[PDB]
């Protein structure tokens, strides 16, 4: 028996870099 | 022109200098596309980095820090140009400035640098960013600033090759324990996203997260009013229950399963898909955890999604069912049969995704094999819904593990 880790995109992540305006 | 600005910023006249650095800042902070390469090639970086030393002009420091912040927001080559110009130690210095806006801009620039990747993060960490950064977290800090601090914490937590050092994780977890009770949504979203990044790094980081004591505060966010919070938390606890049985039970003891009816019925399919992937990891657990899922009345909701859901949700529900058959008691599997799992399960036998097909054939084989004497009744139900014809057709599949399993199932 075993567990799994997700096989999809997770495109909702927060931004790594942010340019201030 | 750029020549004038670069020449002018290294000036003895304090007003021309401030004006020139301000012009450069404004060039990087206006349109949807800024001229970063022309500013890097013009030679302005050493002037701006030099400007960071000017404790006698906080306005000049703020403007230069902002210019450099925005240069560091570009591609890895642009961020590395900021790093290679020796900006990092100077930003770390400006974290101790008495001027708040200068301090916040130093945090922001460091956030962009840290976000570039694991080696850059580990450099910034080695120079001591985390303690002065977390020292900002206090009741009186203004909220715009507190939000910028938490974003930097996300960037410290998210790269996994390697993950941040254990000592860094140990420093951040007490701060997250503080921040998860904030009422501000953007802070809460970032705090929870940070937890989800820690929980995807491995079982030892999962255990550290558990040991902070935060999981009982995290689990209830599955029913928060803001969907961004719900789905961040769903990722974080979903990652925890990828760990050991012992680790999974910590999450279940927080009444996690009570939050799932509203996730399995959510209008958004991505939330359905995440929730069924969580449950598939519960049903992969021990018999007591399987029974916890049954007793939460979630199996009918899962089977409905197995029948009428989106393909991604169908695939996870297929895993949740099959994993249930692998580590389940005879009576728990019997409960599945009573809830009419067989027709919608067999309907997935025809999909083009061979991984799902293998999972389904494995589960059907295990179902038939576990009902030692009732095997004839179960075989008749499989026949009644066309499953036998589907297995016969799967004998011609490209994939050897599939056609082998179809032959073995029909023979046995």
């Amino acid at each position: 028996r075993r567990k799994r880790k997700r096989e999809w995109d997770d495109d909702d992540d927060p931004p790594k870099k942010r340019r201030r305006l | 022109s750029l020549e004038a600005i670069v020449q002018n910023a290294s000036s003895d006249n304090q007003g021309i200098q401030l004006s020139a650095v301000q012009a450069a800042r404004k060039l990087l902070s206006s349109d949807r596309n800024p001229p970063i390469d022309d500013l890097i090639k013009s030679g302005i970086l050493p002037i701006l980095v030099h400007c960071l030393e000017r404790d006698d002009n906080p306005s000049l420091q703020f403007e230069a820090a902002w210019a450099l912040t925005n240069i560091a927001s570009g591609t890895s080559e642009q961020t590395q140009a900021v790093v290679q110009s020796n900006a990092v130690p100077l930003f770390l210095r400006l974290l101790h400035s008495p001027h708040q806006n200068v301090c916040e801009q130093a945090v922001w620039a460091l956030g962009n640098i840290i976000g570039d990747g694991p080696q850059c993060r580990d450099y910034v960490i080695s120079l001591g960013v985390v303690k002065p950064l977390l020292s900002f977290i206090s009741p009186s800090i203004p909220i715009t600033f507190l939000r910028n601090v938490t974003w930097v914490m996300v960037n410290l937590c998210r790269h996994k090759d390697p993950p941040p050092p254990m000592e860094t994780i140990q420093e951040i977890l007490p701060a997250l324990c503080v921040l998860i009770h904030h009422t501000d949504v953007n802070i809460l979203v970032d705090t929870v996203w940070a937890l989800s990044y820690l929980t995807d790094a491995g079982n030892e980081q999962i255990q550290m997260v558990i040991d902070s004591g935060i999981v009982p505060h995290l689990v209830p966010l599955l029913s928060h009013q803001e969907v961004k919070v719900q789905t961040a938390a769903l990722r974080a606890v979903g990652n925890i229950v990828t760990g050991t049985d012992e680790q999974t039970q910590v999450v279940l003891n927080c009444d996690a399963l009570s939050h799932f009816p509203a996730l399995l019925t959510h209008p958004k399919e991505k939330i359905n898909k995440e929730a069924v992937w969580f449950l598939s990891n519960i049903t992969a657990g021990n018999q007591q955890q399987v029974q916890a899922v049954i007793d939460a009345n979630l199996v009918p909701m899962i089977i409905h999604l197995l029948d009428k859901g989106d393909f991604g949700t169908q695939k996870e529900a297929a895993w949740a069912i099959s994993n249930l058959t692998i580590s389940g008691r005879k009576d728990q599997v019997a409960y599945l049969i009573q809830q009419n799992v067989i027709p919608p399960f067999c309907n997935l036998l025809t999909v083009k995704d061979a991984q799902v097909v293998q999972v389904v054939l494995d589960g059907l084989s295990n179902i038939l094999k576990m009902a030692e004497d009732e095997a004839e009744t179960i075989g008749n139900l499989i026949e009644e819904c066309g499953g036998l014809e589907k297995i016969e057709q799967l004998q011609n599949h490209e994939n050897e593990d599939i056609y082998k399993l179809a032959y073995e199932i029909i023979d046995q």
